[PDB]
Order: structure tokens, then sequence, then C-alpha cells
């Protein structure tokens, strides 16, 4: 199947308590593999997965050394918001980036990404043609036509269909045994009266990998999605995912009700039925 | 300025028996600004020794954390998280419940 | 693997 790499990143600004906390974080998928932390006493890229391990001393320098840089940038580019939108000093503000790419089962570049947002909100994304520039206001419209001037959307372009691929497939290679895993969900059905006219039906998935699933509820063939209490997907803290679907349902008509469960690491479609 | 109130849900790592080592797990997400105060409870106090995943976020761009703890259910011991955020009026408590 | 050469806004 298709595969990701995405590195997040998140500097708060902290007034009158020091410089900006950054905390970056590097997924192979849902496999989290490097972390970075301007607070902690290490002062190093960290890693957070056995498989990256492998990496030799040279690699650990290089990727610290980049995201330092990184950390030391968004620093200004925290100042900068400040001054494009007027923002007293006096408060806490957040600067988010993402970046990464995809790669299809053929292990071809498919999908690249590089994209900020200031106080929850888009401030500036490359678009998929990687050529061009989304700005969410006037303020990042600021930050686009420097951007244009300074070909900025080509340097990254050139990273998201170099480097990026090259590095995600080195690491689908070196981590085969982790990543290349499919750890099919592990299904069951609850029932719980809630009076002798209605009862809730209660559809699980547990143990899965990747964290990507549907669970869906029919009634007679027809989805149930408006009716279907769904969480989201959660962390076992094992490198698994859980999810639950529930209906609430007329006692008597249990039997109408179907959960579908879809996983890639299910060869057939799973449909489950209330069987007592 | 983007606000949104964490997300909660406290749940076992594996299926709870009574007796049996297990991981109790709160998961935040869906929250904006990233500063939040989260604490596993047993019986209304605080859990000593509870690890956090490093701060990520997800497509939208809101945060998510999951915090845990190893811990042996019982029958009669309440297990809760409780937790702060600007976007609070005061701390939210979420009590564990072994089938959700 | 890290991207390199970060932009100021």
């Amino acid at each position: 199947g298709s595969h990701s790499m995405r590195y997040f990143s998140t500097s708060v600004s902290r007034p009158g308590r020091g410089e900006p906390r950054f905390i970056a974080v590097g997924y192979v998928d849902d496999t989290q593999f490097v972390r970075f932390d301007s607070d902690a006493a290490s002062q190093r890229m960290e890693p957070r997965a056995p498989w990256i391990e492998q990496e030799g001393p040279e690699y650990w320098d290089e990727e610290t050394g980049k995201v330092k840089a990184h950390s030391q940038t968004d620093r200004e580019n925290l100042r900068i918001a400040l001054r494009y939108y007027n923002q007293s000093e006096a408060g806490s503000h957040t600067l988010q980036m993402m970046f990464g790419c995809d790669v299809g089962s053929d292990g071809r570049f498919l999908r690249g990404y590089h994209q900020y947002a200031y106080d929850g909100k888009d401030y500036i994304a490359l678009k998929e043609d990687l050529r061009s520039w989304t700005a969410a206001d006037m303020a990042a419209q600021i930050t686009k036509r420097k951007w244009e001037a300074a070909h900025v959307a080509e340097q990254q372009r050139a990273y998201l269909e170099g480097t990026c691929v090259d590095g995600l497939r080195r690491y689908l290679e070196n981590g085969k045994e982790t990543l290349q895993r499919t750890d099919p969900p592990k299904t069951h059905m609850t029932h719980h009266p809630i009076s002798d006219h209605e009862a809730t039906l209660r559809c699980w998935a547990l143990g899965f990998y990747p964290a990507e699933i549907t669970l869906t509820w029919q009634r007679d063939g027809e989805d149930q999605t408006q009716d279907t209490e769904l969480v989201e997907t959660r962390p076992a803290g094992d490198g698994t995912f859980q999810k639950w679907a529930a209906v609430v349902v007329p006692s008597g008509e249990e039997q109408r009700y179907t959960c579908h469960v879809q996983h890639e690491g299910l060869p057939k479609p799973l449909t489950l039925r209330w069987e007592p | 300025m983007i606000q949104r109130t964490p997300k909660i849900q406290v749940y076992s790592r594996h299926p709870a028996e009574n007796g049996k080592s297990n991981f109790l797990n709160c998961y935040v997400s869906g929250f904006h600004p990233s500063d939040i105060e989260v604490d596993l409870l047993k019986n209304g106090e605080r859990i000593e020794k509870v690890e956090h995943s490093d701060l990520s976020f997800s497509k939208d761009w809101s945060f998510y954390l999951l915090y845990y703890t190893e811990f042996t259910p019982t029958e009669k011991d309440e297990y809760a998280c409780r937790v702060n955020h600007v976007t609070l009026s005061q701390p939210k408590i979420v009590k564990w419940d072994r089938d959700m | 693997n890290y991207n390199y050469r970060y932009r100021l806004f």
C-alpha cells in the first residue's frame, strides 16, 4: 500500500519566560521514529523507534543540525507573524509546521506537503502542483509574495521529490519488519439493554496497525452514520490502535443491524451480526 | 486566535480483568492551543508516575497527547482522567468505563 | 530526513 513520512513542529512563544519552546516529531505512517525538544537536556534529535538506531552518528549529527536550524528560523517567524498581524508582545502564540511526502506501493513519489499554521489557523501551504501557494489572509499573502520572488516552491519541491522520498524509501526498507507489518483488527460486538424496548450494539476493533480503518453500521444494507456514535481512532500505547461504533436499536431488531470493518490487514470485508 | 476544547477518552490497553496488570490511557485530542494539564486519578487521588507521548497534531492542526500508566484494575477501584485547558471553566473529570 | 535551509516569513 501507500506510505507517508511526516514531520510535525510546534513553536510556542512564552513572553517573559525565555525563547519559544520548539518540539518536532517524525512519523512513517502511524509510527513515530524521532523527536526533538528545545527544552530537553540532550539538545539532540532522539530515536523513538527500534529501526532508526541503525543510522550511524553522521545521521544524528546532520539531523540534529537541521532541526536546530528549523527551531531558530520558526523563532524568528513567530516574531515576524507578531509584526504582520500587529499583535502585542505580551501574549503566547503558536507556529505549527508540517512537511513530508507520500509514495505508492511501487515506491514512486505521489504527493508532497509543506505548510504552516499560526494560532491554529492555516497560514501558508504549498499546493499539490508543488509550484504555488495558498495563503490564508493578507498577512500570509506577504510571505507568499516574498516566497514567489525567492523561488521557495522550487526549493521545497527539490526536497519533497528528492531527499523526502529517498528517506521514506530507506526507512521502509530498514524498518521493513515494523512498517510493512499489517496487524488486522481483533473485533467483537457487545449488546447492552437500556430497557425491554431498546439496546446499545457496540462494535469493537482492537490491536490494529495502521490506524486507517472504517467501522460502519448498516440496517438492512443501508448506512446508519447519522445514528452511530463513532469514537476517534485511539492509540493502545503498544503501537496498535482501537476504535468502536455504537447504535441504539429497537429490542427485537438486532438481526437487521450489521457492523462492517475495512482494514488493509483484512483479506476480505468483515460483516459482524449480533450472534448471542 | 482559534481555540478548540479537548476531546477526552479514558480506556485500558487490554480488555480489563480484575487483578491482572494493564495500562490506563487518557487520550486528549482535538485541542488548541497546546498547553494542557492531564492527571490520571485513582478514587480522586493523583497517580504519580504518569508518562505522555511527544506533542503531535492532526490534519486540522489540533494537538493530541496520550497519557498512560501501568495499573491493576479491581472490581471497586474508580479510575478517571482530569484535564485543564484555557478553553475549560474548570478541570473536566472523565471516569474510566471498562466497556468504553 | 529533515529538510534544510528554512525560510523567513
